């Protein structure tokens, strides 16, 4: 049940690398959005902005956790600081997934139902969607706030930050409360946004393949490139997020399956690495979403059609 | 007559097309016929290909995912004008033959035939802020030079002319749209029997839609209100068929029907664009450019033949609703279309948003029966968009000529209009005694609508105006023009003054359908023109009046749809603004 010998020597290091990359990417995209907002005036951009915010506020709280893992999981910061940090991480995880799903649905509505795209008031529809997204994210994170506390010195004088279950869960309600909260967190954080995104991108892929199937050579290459981009987006989301929720679900399954002696040790060893790879999207997001937008690239850096005249046709 | 020409960026190809508006009779569509002027020097051994493309831009903008373009070519047809393929064996139309005659030998004909069942040129409303391009069906004629059908088309030797394919109202009126709903409730004694009815099936644009709503509430439950709407149904049938319904004009009448009581009322609704300018997705008539157009005309189809025709199909139904204390609704279809116009539609706003018109000779006298010619030179090209009026002394002008050539129904055939570039001429062949009058020439292409100094030719349904008076050196006066027989939505009310011993000067003009009011520079802020439909009455509120405004103000009417002139006038009111 102990941690990997080489774990603590590295988890802070990978966290630090994630800090650097997540800053230089998310802050960059947010700064670009603020700098270039009226220049683009694109409705979907709001989600990008929101995503950036979440990602930034996802990684801003990283160092406290790095130092936490530094001293055998000891928390040299405030208890309110622990609550705020954990609640921020969860709020931002859910906000990131919801913003990615919202962008996927926006693209579905602007690619697979484009006749209705102009009918809807995207400017205010997106704002309302982001408002509900963020309010709901904060609501789902309210528990992972209230059940957050500090202590667990275990007569070892190590003041650590965690999610206390005793304050609500009774002696026999610990397992039930834990499994229920874990189920709700994982489902609302991965499943529904994930399925929505997958259906949206499948419809986008089918429509784009059908649309570019005309013409030859150039059209087919462009279609393959677009399908490759849709791939890389779905694949990067899956790779980055699946390990985290998978280990959560594995914990809840093993609560009764009772992985005897080694699989559980593997779960605890890998989970910090799971968080590291979960930050993969928060890191790469500018490359796939901002950089993929030509406006971001521009910010970083005999065709006259004449005129329809008129002549005299004498009889 | 006159024809349209668009040259290429290089200057070698020039596409000549007679008209931009091709009628789609339900069975056969008018062919697109034209002439391409080709310079052989540039064409060493190349070919001239002209293509008719019926596109449907179903998605705003493009490259949303860096490569996706939403533009489906509903129908593309290619014909090679140069070198003429001997397999053509086509008979040149009159316009094509005349164009080939006017041009040299190097003019080459090209004629496409549009298939019968195709969507008509319509564009859904962009909305307040979309820029880019509009979602809708468009038609394009593109003439380019290439050595093969698949060679990369160069934007330097290609000309693109946007054409519109349209339908006009059928001559024979259809059956009277009357539909009735008999609805019962928990009190099954006797039901409501709403029996709404319109007046006719064909309602030309901007004209009223009478709705006789006969109700007999034999059941206890009352009806608090009657809500009549005119809903435009846009069926978009690309990939996924859809039916969008955008309300256009409504009336939330508060009339009530007591239990076991009857009630009859004729409600009147008029669909216009002024109050629907914010309704995104609304179907409007095909636009050549970003210019104002009317609500989309109803699309006519052959019975049992709508094979999910790709494009946008526009219909209209009037939905009457009784709000019982369970709405009781009846829908009445009706076709809302332009009548067939003798002259082609102007796909630009006719008094487009100051062209001096020097008219000569100011004074000229001649005997009875001889031929008299009157010239008028415009400072800038008016594009055959002048008209000629006749004002007898102490009377109102009467529209004689419109479009610089066309005679007005009811005018002697002696009068004839002609054009010589920017010099528009009016000829009277036999000067009968009924010709002594002042003849005025008006350019109605550019607002301010500019009249001429007037030529005093010597022989040697209604509008009523009120509100004159020799009063208010600097006060206010509201001139009222009551229009009998005319709807302010199918017509535009123009207040044009005439100072004593002076020519007509255009003061104000209100067009309700598009809902814009224009004023002259001298009355830009002082005056306010507003026409209310409660009595089909226009009003001109005249504030800060000066001595220069002493004039016989006239209230004239111009066809709001394909402006032809100030055909109908009023007696006029003398506003003697003096001490
Ligand atoms: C490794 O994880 C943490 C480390 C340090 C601080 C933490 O918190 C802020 C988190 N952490 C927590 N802690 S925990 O809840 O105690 C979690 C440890 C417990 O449940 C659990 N043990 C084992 C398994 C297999 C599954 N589950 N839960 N999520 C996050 C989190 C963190 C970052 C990013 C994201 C998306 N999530
Ligand atoms: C074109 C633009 C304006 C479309 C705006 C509406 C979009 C963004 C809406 C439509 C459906 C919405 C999703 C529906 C369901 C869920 C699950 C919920 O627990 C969190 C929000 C989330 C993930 C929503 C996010 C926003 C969403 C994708």
């Amino acid at each position: 049940y102990t941690d990997w010998k080489s774990s603590g020597a590295l988890i802070p290091a990978i966290y630090m690398l994630v800090f650097l990359l997540g800053t230089t990417g998310n802050g960059l995209v947010l700064w670009t959005v603020f700098r270039s907002s009226r220049e683009k005036r694109r409705s979907a951009d709001i989600f990008i902005a929101s995503l950036a915010v979440a990602d930034l506020t996802f990684v801003v709280t990283l160092p406290l956790w790095a130092t936490y893992t530094y001293r055998d999981y000891d928390w040299p910061f405030g208890t309110f600081a622990c609550k705020l940090s954990s609640y921020l991480i969860f709020v931002n995880m859910y906000a990131s997934v919801f913003c990615l799903t919202g962008l996927s649905f926006d693209r579905y509505l602007a690619i697979v139902r484009p006749v209705a795209n102009a009918r809807l008031r995207l400017r205010v529809s997106g704002a309302v969607a982001t408002a509900v997204l963020w309010v709901l994210a904060a609501l789902l994170a309210m528990p992972v706030m209230v059940l957050r506390t500090t202590g667990d010195l275990e007569n070892t004088t190590k003041v650590q930050c965690y999610m206390d279950y005793s304050m609500v869960a009774t002696v026999s309600s610990e397992w039930a409360w834990e499994v229920g909260l874990g189920v709700s967190s994982t489902t609302v954080g991965f499943v529904v946004p994930f399925t929505i995104m997958l259906t949206c991108y499948f419809f986008i892929a089918q429509t784009i393949a059908g649309h570019f199937r005309k013409e030859r050579i150039e059209g087919l290459r462009k279609r393959r490139r677009l399908l490759s981009i849709i791939v890389v987006l779905v694949v990067t989301f899956a790779l980055c997020w699946m390990p985290y929720h998978l280990v959560k679900t594995l914990y809840m399954l093993g609560s009764l399956l009772h992985w005897p002696c080694d699989f559980d040790l593997f779960l605890m060893n890998i989970f910090p690495y799971c968080t590291c790879i979960s930050y993969v999207n928060s890191c790469l997001n500018p490359f796939l979403y901002a950089f993929f937008d030509p406006r971001f690239r521009q910010a970083c850096t005999q065709d006259e059609s004449c005129t329809t005249a008129s002549s005299s046709l004498a009889k | 007559t006159r024809v349209f020409k668009k040259a290429s960026p290089n200057g070698k190809l020039t596409v000549y097309l007679g008209k931009r508006d091709f009628v789609d009779h339900i069975d056969l569509v008018e062919p697109v016929d034209g002439v391409v002027l080709v310079d052989p020097e540039y064409l060493k051994e190349r070919r001239v290909y002209v293509t008719l493309t019926a596109a449907f831009r179903y998605g705003r903008e493009d490259l949303d995912v860096l490569g996706l373009t939403f533009r489906k070519d509903l129908f593309v047809a290619n014909v090679q004008s140069f070198p003429p393929a001997p397999e053509d064996k086509k008979p040149l139309t009159r316009l094509q033959e005349r164009l080939i005659k006017k041009l040299g030998e190097h003019a080459y004909p090209f004629t496409f035939e549009i298939p019968p069942n195709l969507p008509s040129s319509v564009t859904l409303q962009p909305g307040p802020e979309d820029t880019g391009k509009a979602i809708g069906v468009d038609y394009e004629v593109k003439a380019f030079v290439a050595e093969n059908l698949e060679e990369k088309i160069h934007k330097r030797n290609s000309v693109r002319l946007v054409i519109e394919k349209v339908q006009y109202a059928p001559e024979r009126p259809g059956p009277q749209p009357t539909a009735e709903t008999t609805r019962q409730f928990l009190m099954s004694d006797k039901p409501l029997h709403l029996e709404a009815s319109l007046d006719k099936e064909i309602y030309y644009h901007g004209e009223p839609i009478s709705v006789n709503v006969h109700v007999t509430n034999n059941t206890n439950k009352t009806v608090k209100k009657i809500k009549i709407s005119v809903r435009q149904y846009a069926d978009i049938v690309l990939f996924n068929t859809a039916q969008y319904k955008v309300p256009v004009a409504m009336e939330e009448a508060d009339d009530t029907v007591a239990p076991s009581s009857t009630f009859s009322k004729v409600y009147t609704l008029t669909p216009f664009l002024a109050n629907n300018r914010e309704k995104r997705g609304l179907a409007l008539d095909g636009k050549l450019k970003h210019e104002d157009t009317n609500l989309a005309s109803s699309t006519l189809l052959r019975e049992g033949a709508n094979r999910e025709i790709l494009g946008i199909i526009v219909s209209y139904k009037v939905k009457v609703k009784l709000v019982v204390s369970s709405d009781v609704a009846v829908e009445l279809p009706f076709t809302l279309m332009h009548p067939k116009p003798k002259e082609e539609p102007p796909h630009r706003e006719v008094p487009e948003h100051d062209i001096q018109m020097t008219q000569s000779p100011s004074s000229l006298s001649a005997s009875v029966g001889d031929r008299v010619t009157i010239t008028c030179r415009a400072s800038q090209s008016v594009s055959s968009a002048v008209a000629w009026y006749q004002q007898k002394p102490g009377k109102a002008p009467k529209l004689l000529i419109y479009s610089a050539s066309s005679l007005y129904s009811g005018v002697p055939s002696r009068f004839s209009g002609s054009r010589s570039g920017t010099d528009f001429t009016l000829t009277i062949s036999s000067l009968q005694p009924e010709d002594f009058a002042t003849y005025y020439c008006q350019q109605y292409k550019y607002v301010p609508v500019t009249f001429g100094q007037g030529t005093k030719v010597e022989i040697k349904v209604q509008l009523v105006e009120s509100g004159g008076g020799l009063v208010q050196p600097g006060g206010s006066l509201r001139l009222s023009c009551a229009a009998s027989g005319f709807n302010v939505y199918s017509s535009s009310i123009h207040w044009v003054r005439q100072a004593p011993g002076k020519g007509l000067e255009w003061v104000a003009s209100i067009s309700s359908y598009y809902g814009y009011t224009y004023y002259a520079d001298s009355v830009k802020g002082r005056f306010t023109i507003s026409a209310d439909t409660s009595k089909n009455t226009a009003y001109l509120q005249m504030n800060s009046l000066r001595a220069e405004d002493t004039a016989v103000y006239y209230c004239a009417r111009s066809r709001q749809f394909w402006y032809s002139g100030l055909d109908y006038w009023g007696q006029g009111t003398l506003v003697t603004v003096s001490s």
